[PDB]
Parts: C-alpha cells; sequence; structure tokens
RNA sequence: UGAGCCUGUUUGAUGUUCUAACGUUGACCCGUAAUCCGGGUUGCGGACAGUGUCUGGUGGGUAGUUUGACUGGGGCGGUCU
RNA sequence: AAUUCCUUGUCGGGUAAGUUCCGACCUGCACGAAUGGCGUAAUGAUGGCCAGGCUGUCUCCACCCGAGACUCAGUGAAAUU
RNA sequence: GCUCGCCGGAAGACCAAGGGUUCCUGUCCAACGUUAAUCGGGGCAGGGUGAGUCGACCCCUAAGGCGAGGCCGAAAGGCGUAGUCGAUGGGAAACAGGUUAAUAUUCCUGUACUUGGUGUUACUGCGAAGGGGGGACGGAGAAGGCUAUGUUGGCCGGGCGACGGUUGUCCCGGUUUAAGCGUGUAGGCUGGUUUUCCAGGCAAAUCCGGAAAAUCAAGGCUGAGGCGUGAUGACGAGGCACUACGGUGCUGAAGCAACAAAUGCCCUGCUUCCAGGAAAAGCCUCUAAGCAUCAGGUAACAUCAAAUCGUACCCCAAACCGACACAGGUGGUCAGGUAGAGAAUACCAAGGCGCUUGAGAGAACUCGGGUGAAGGAACUAGGCAAAAUGGUGCCGUAACUUCGGGAGAAGGCACGCUGAUAUGUAGGUGAGGUCCCUCGCGGAUGGAGCUGAAAUCAGUCGAAGAUACCAGCUGGCUGCAACUGUUUAUUAAAAACACAGCACUGUGCAAACACGAAAGUGGACGUAUACGGUGUGACGCCUGCCCGGUGCCGGAAGGUUAAUU
RNA sequence: AGGACCGAACCGACUAAUGUUGAAAAAUUAGCGGAUGACUUGUGGCUGGGGGUGAAAGGCCAAUCAAACCGGGAGAUAGCU
C-alpha cells in the first residue's frame, strides 16, 4: 500500500530550504524564531 | 464533399465527413509559422476563469495577412492549404517580386489565379479596395473597423457582409446577425464570400470526437447540491425556481450590453 | 421657449456648429539592441464617455440572530387577565 | 404500472398445488406530452420468471490425505480485577 | 563431503531514485537474532573506491520562477520590458585480453580516436549584437535485405562400461577472436552546368527568392550487412615438475560448412488518414562599419594541455516507503533447450535457494483437499457455494433487424502409432560447370547438397489417441438506461453522472462573462457556420388548451415620489 | 478501417470463504471487467481554507474535512455532572 512519504532531495532543498527561506519576509520570522529558541539545526539542508 | 459512414461500430453509426481532394497534402510553408501552447482556461493568477477546456492535439500558428498592403503588385495562386487555428480555408499566394503569403480563402479561387489590392485594382473575387470605391449594393468579407487596422468582421467559414447605403464619410453595412452598422469610408474589404460552407453540415459521432477538440464535460446544476449552485438539492427531481445562472444571474431572456461610447454607430439591432 | 430689471440688460431648458480640457487596446519617428513605458507628428470621438462626495431603487450573492410555557412522555388539539 | 390504498381485484396460460411471472379488462384513491409521451435492432460483473445438462445444496451422512488442537525440551503476552 | 526437494520472463544478472560503511580480514558472545549458537547485515580494531574517451560541472533552450528603469496599490506589497536562471530534451572522442581477500572501458599488455594553445614553412580578403540553410519532430499498416542466437554435419582429444548387448548408423567434450582502417553492395532521394535581369530577405551581398536564353544527359547526397587488415598475436581440452588449497614457469591439437531465424538494424525510409503533429545552440554559407606592409584565413611538420567532484555495497529487497529481520508498495535493460500460436502453461540449463524453534502421538471440533450406493433442487429469501462445458478442420444453423448483425446461434463427424504413394512427395535455399561483360560485392543457364508441411490407401494397441498442465454451459418471456466510458481511497458500481444529437436566451469586439481595492490577465493571437449560460439525452412517429399569479421584454400620456434651493 | 472481437504484460474491484488482541490501522486464496484508447507510467511545474479542484458521491486537499494543520485572544462560557 503507497503511503504518504516519497523522498526526494531536489523537491526537499527547494521548498524547505535555506534560500526559499531566505527568500520571503515570512521566512526570516521563522529563522529568527527558531534562532532565539536555539536550535542546533535551522534549516533542512545538510 | 458530405459522406456518410458505414454503421461496422455503434462509435461509427452517425457519422458524415467532409472531404476536399484540392487541399494540399504535405508539410505547410515554414518561414511562417510560430508555437503556440495550451493554458486549460487559468490565468496569470492560476485560476479556472472560463470553464470546459483542456485537453486535444499540438498545433502550430499560420501568420495571416489581414492588413492587405502592398498595393499595385499583382500576385498568383499557388495552393491551398488546412488550418487548424480556424474553421476556414487558407491559401498561399505568390508576388510577382519574390514574396510569398497566406491570406484566406474566398468562394471559387483555385490555383492558378490573380489576385490585387489598390485604389484601382479590377472588380473581382479576391481582390482588395478601400470602401469607397466598391458600388453600393456588393457582398464583402474581411472588413475593417479603423483604417489601417486589420479585418475584424466576417472572417469565418461561408459568412459575408452587404454595403447598403452611402452618405457622406460614412457607409452602412448590414451583418450577419441582422444589424446595421455604420463605419468610415476609408476602411478596406476584400469581394466576395467565405468559403468553406459545407462546414456546418458534420456530425461527430461520439464524445471522444469532441475531446480531440480540447472541450471538456458539462454538469448540469440541478445534479450538484445547494452549496455548489443554485438549482442543487431535492428529494427526487425537483426546480421550483426561476433559471440563473451558476452567480445568481438571470438568464433566459434578461439583457447585458451597457455600452454608451459606440451606441451612435448601431442604427438598428438585431430582431 | 415661460419667467425679472430698469424693444435694450442676468439668470433657465431644447436643439445645431466648433476646438482648447479629456479618451484612443488606429499609422509613423526617438530613447533602444525591446509588441512594456515615456516623449513627438497625424487621423478619429469630444465637453459625451469616465472618476470623487451626496442621494432614491433592486439586492439569500455574503454575514450576524430570533422562532414562549402548561402537558398522566413530546407533537397535533385546547388554554394563559 | 419502478406509480393502485381497498387488494392476494376479475378473466385466461403455465404447476398435483403459483400472495411472484406472462396476456387482457378500465372502477387511473393519486399517468400524460423536452423537471418530455409511446416504440426500438445491438450492448449490460443491472432487477424478475421459466426449461435441458450437472451435481453432497438436500433425504442422511461414511472413509481417506495434509496444517492446528493433545504430550515432551527452550522462550514467553493480553483485555478485566 | 555424498544424496533429496524448490524457482527458472525468476525466487537469475546489471542500474536509476533512496540509504550511507551494511563491503574484506582478524578476534569476542554480556545486550540484539521471537529457541541454541562456535554463526551474523551485532561489539572492537585494521584495510578497501586510481578516468582526455563513463557521469556530473560546462555550451543551448521547454512549462515555470526572479526581475534594473516602469505601471499600480493605506504600509506590508502585486504584474510586467530589456536581462538572468530552470531537464524529464539538443551539443567532441575507446576496444579486446590479464590481474586483488575486497577496484576496473580507470590498473598492466596490444592496437586506436577527439578538441584547443604555441613556433616554423608555403598560398591568400578577413570581419558581427545582422541576412539564408540545417538541427527539426504525429497515428496506423506492409514486405524485402540482414545480424544477435540456435540445430545438424565435418575436424581434433578421450572411452570400450558394476547386470543382457555395445569396433559401431557407437558415447562425452571443444571448434572463440573486438574498436579502428580500406572497399561503397541490397535499397532511398533528387535532372546537371554557363550567361543576363529583378518593386522581395530593417541597410549590403557573389548567399536565399523570382524571370529569361543556350547547352548536356548522367551528375550529386544517403546507406545496414558481407569481404580484406588489425592477428607470425590473444584464447583454448590436455601435458611436463611442486601444493599455503588462493597457485608458479613452460608447453600447447582442431579452431570449418549447411540450414532456420527475431518485438533488434536498413527505417527520422515507403504507403495511407485527419484529430494536422516543440524551442535555441553547436555546424555550413553572405556581407556591413574597420584593417590591408599589418591583423586574420586553409593546408603540412614539431611541442604542450585536457583541471575539479562521483566511483566501496544493497537495489521487487533483512540495507528504500510501511513503528518490527512485517505474506504489502516501488521506474529502466538483458531473453537458453524440448512440446506450444505465444513474453500463456509443464519439465530443465547458467545461476540461486530449503523461507532462524524442534521431537512425538495419530481423540472430539475448526481450516485446505479426494472419493461416494439409490434419488436428483425435494435445500434456501434466492441453484449462495460445488459439479459441468472447454482445441483444430469440415457439414449446418431460427424469430427479429438500423441490412453491419443476431452467430462460436443451436447440433454433429475425424484426431495415436507404423508402411507405401515418394529408398523425403508439393514448396524453400542453393555450390560446381558453360557463356556474356563496362571486368565487379556483375548478368543468363545449371542443378550436387541441406530443409520440409497437409492428404489418400492398408495394418496395429488399449476401457478411453484435443489422454497430463491449459482450455466458452446453453435456450424461452419481461422492467430500466440507446451504445464504449465515470463515481462514494476504507460496508452502496446501479436505473445515478457524462455522452453524440435537439431547443431557448445573451454577446458587433476595448464582446458577453470570470480572477483582481487597481494595474493587468483568460475568453482568443478567435470575430455570429464564433463564443458563454440553462434544460432534454442515439434513432422512428410526435409534442394539444391556459398570460388570471410570480418572473422577463416594450410603452409613457396620467398619480405618488430623494438629495438640492 | 474500427471509443471493433478472444486473450498474457499493465490498469481495476463484481461474488464467496479465511482473518477481526490479524502476516496486514482494508490484506490473502479461487473465480471476475478493460486491454490502440475518453488508455496507462517516470521526471519537473501551477492552483491555498468560506479558499482550491470536482464526467457531481458532500467526494478529495499528507492514516484528520457540512469548513485542513500549527501558534496566539485563553484560565472563552458551562442555571450541568
Amino acid at each position: 500500500m503507497k503511503r504518504t512519504f516519497q523522498p526526494s532531495v531536489l523537491k526537499r532543498n527547494r521548498s524547505h530550504g535555506f534560500r526559499a527561506r531566505m527568500a520571503t519576509k515570512n521566512g526570516r520570522q521563522v529563522l529568527a524564531r527558531r534562532r532565539a529558541k536555539g536550535r542546533a539545526r535551522l534549516t533542512v539542508s545538510k | 464533399a458530405v459522406v456518410k459512414c458505414k454503421p461496422t461500430s455503434p462509435g461509427r453509426r452517425h457519422v458524415v465527413k467532409v472531404v476536399n481532394p484540392e487541399l494540399h497534402k504535405g508539410k505547410p510553408f515554414a518561414p511562417l509559422l510560430e508555437k503556440n501552447s495550451k493554458s486549460g482556461g487559468r490565468n496569470n493568477n492560476g485560476r479556472i476563469t472560463t470553464r470546459h477546456i483542456g485537453g486535444g492535439h499540438k498545433q502550430a500558428y499560420r501568420i495571416v495577412d489581414f492588413k492587405r498592403n502592398k498595393d499595385g503588385i499583382p500576385a498568383v495562386v499557388e495552393r491551398l492549404e488546412y488550418d487548424p487555428n480556424r474553421s476556414a480555408n487558407i491559401a498561399l499566394v505568390l508576388y510577382k517580386d519574390g514574396e510569398r503569403r497566406y491570406i484566406l480563402a474566398p468562394k471559387g479561387l483555385k490555383a492558378g489565379d490573380q489576385i490585387q489590392s489598390g485604389v484601382d485594382a479590377a472588380i473581382k473575387p479576391g481582390n482588395t479596395l478601400p470602401m469607397r470605391n466598391i458600388p453600393v449594393g456588393s457582398t464583402v468579407h474581411n472588413v475593417e473597423m479603423k483604417p489601417g487596422k486589420g479585418g475584424q468582421l466576417a472572417r469565418s467559414a461561408g459568412t459575408y457582409v452587404q454595403i447598403v447605403a452611402r452618405d457622406g464619410a460614412y457607409v452602412t453595412l448590414r451583418l450577419r446577425s441582422g444589424e446595421m452598422r455604420k463605419v468610415e469610408a476609408d476602411c478596406r474589404a476584400t469581394l466576395g464570400e467565405v468559403g468553406n460552407a459545407e462546414h456546418m453540415l458534420r456530425v461527430l459521432g461520439k464524445a471522444g470526437a469532441a475531446r480531440w477538440r480540447g472541450v471538456r464535460p458539462t454538469v448540469r446544476g440541478t445534479a450538484m447540491n445547494p452549496v455548489d449552485h443554485p438549482h442543487g438539492g431535492g428529494e427526487g427531481r425537483n426546480f421550483g425556481k426561476h433559471p440563473v445562472t451558476p452567480w445568481g444571474v438571470q438568464t433566459k431572456g434578461k439583457k447585458t450590453r451597457s455600452n454608451k461610447r459606440t451606441d451612435k454607430f448601431i442604427v438598428r439591432r438585431r430582431s
């Protein structure tokens, strides 16, 4: 039975990547929020 | 020629075809082609703005001369041709100086004919003149609406327009809808009427035929629910209400024209 | 064309004509190496069209709510001073 | 009658026997002409009825071949209280 | 180590996507492995990935994303021009043999090819952000030439058989060789050359396009396969001496022909149909401003350069998606023998496995199968389930019909083996020999050898010759929707939805209509034989009366009526 | 020639039995429908919540849909247990 997750690095990076986040005003807010909380990993990029 | 097909299958029982043995078999002219892509009805926002469109066959665009400039140089007809972007055939012409062009095909035009455009051109089919030089009571096609713009009226298969009266700097025309209109006398037009009048005597035969051309199914509003259309609901089959569009306006009788900028060029409306 | 003033003087409404505000999703030149944009010349409409404030009409297309109590179970009947 | 409450209406066919099926009658509680009327060859993992062949579906059950259930050695849950 | 069973269009071999040391060697058995474990895809330590030609990076674009100035919006922001990105698509070049415990078109041996820079010699009009060619394109169908591959014969090396016979029409094994270079065949397409002139290709053209004379009839482009060279080489059963069980040095026979044959190549070809079938660069040509002693261009020699990242292993699965060492899901390539129409079905080859708890007994009852005396739907809401028919060739076949159908209607007869026709028949391929010739991968005649259906007559065995796996049950009367299609992922597949056809109504182009505070965009690079909305649903015969109510369309003389003064 | 006919690969889901603390949070075995077309599959792209897409079942939008998920107003209100 086909399930929901079907991996693809290209799509992953084009969807939730660092440059994608920085391209928009709200993505910078996501980054600032995570930085304030103090996370070890910011984005999905290796 | 209209030909019925034999009933060798249920999808072939009701098929009538139009066949013309004079159309060219082979590739088209290359220097006058362009690529055309499909849309599905979607606009620049990505939304369906016109319904029931999608799919079909790949097509290429043939450039056509609705201007008919180039006065004074005769041209000869080379071959007639098929066009997937319209309901009328096209013709290729070669000019005396070595330039080729595509034009609309009128009735009775065949290979080996001579055509011309200008103020002093003859009066015969396929020739172009400003409407200040055509006799009153003539049949024309490919009519302009502004001097120097391009043909915009009577461009489909079998159609034409009639000149009725001339008075001043204006000409009065009767259109295919039963309407009288006024346009400037410096516009252009072409003698005769458009060809391929057999186009309306065809029967498709099966749903795949309409799917080949890019038409998707139509769903009735009485088969939906009250949250989709003003015609939905019911325990059984019920209507009990005045017919309306999918957005709440009355079909079957109401009017929708509102244009005060152009009301002065209408003499009498379609009856 | 009906109305004041001292046939002569202002303000109204109806219609003909004009060009100078305004429109041009008609043609040509330049920025420019470009079917966006701006400038220039020339045709075509022209005080119409269109927009702002105010005002009468229509408006389940969309939104927020109302639709009482008694009762040998509730509803239908009947009642409530 | 995909519609008929009274109703298993009445007459004929098929069965030894037929509240279902087929053909008619008109007393249509409450059919009817593009929210279409009456027909129709071919097509349907569509609803109803009847025959030939075939059988453990059944009178009415008997034997046999394999995996569990039982005994021995190792590992080892659960709902509820 | 010797037997036995299972798969074999897979349960074999190689990849992509996705994981990331699971790969090889040494040592250990606490916890993990549904049991024991000396074993492991487990613990610890060391080793392993070698490129001018394979990929990525690079040159060019599709759908689409961003977007200098620009237009638009309370802010935030939206859409777009010149540009610049984005593969699932276009763009140079390499093959055999040997080798490690683990890498191979990368390492060693033998023989090849592709693009640029620099110097010399010889000939000389070169030049882009511009003009032209080319790249460059659909569905279906047919038969002609071939190869991969197989079968038999010939040749070389062994054997003479645990129990009757086996010196022969006997048994087992081998018979392999590439890219590059020359030859330009089966076949496909197109007439060649010179001179004059011209309102076209934003300007120029010797290039493209068009008109007019003369002459010549054979010029050019394309193209699988075969043949020679590569090759006095490599490989090859076995043999000459030693073994750590992975091996060293040497030596080495034959290495031919006939037949059948693809869904692969010629073939982006040929024939036919309507629904009419991508873009840009590399590449070939022509010139403009400009330089002409220069710079530059074509040809020959010598020299240099081709950097950086991936390369282990799994990959229909115990290593990926399902919490699990889970009976599920996952795209591409390769295609042996005997029967058979076949990539179906049965037994095998190369190769790979026996699925990580066992040993006994032979109770009721549950699950998956086999057989049944007499009867044959008497069972049940209902023939639910089971039983039954099942191939090829020939005879033969109703009502009704839109003349295509119904139809495989229904129902019957033959089917194995051996001999003769004919020591292998009708067909298919085809060497030698004789002539002709522009002398070649030629033409005509010729038949040695190889392969091989269907049929008739006459005999013979058994209860049964389509013998196993495989493989339609048939007929009569009715309701609904004309027909092929779609739908409630996870209790409803239908009479519901769609449909070809028909009618009403709107729309004159800056169209009606829709997404948008606006700019803009789709409708459409379309123009009433075209577009949007609503109802009915092939086809045949048809579709009657009512405008009082509510809608819609036209009128405008009378009554009522807003802001404003 | 054909939304033609029989039938493997490929795409579906009509009947029955098993399973229901399952081998599986929708499967297995024996039968079943389409199979040159309105067909089927790989890679990348676009449409965002009173919104989209819908051969129309209130179907689908990450095991969640008569108004998705996440964080805030927030200790919303609760004549009721």
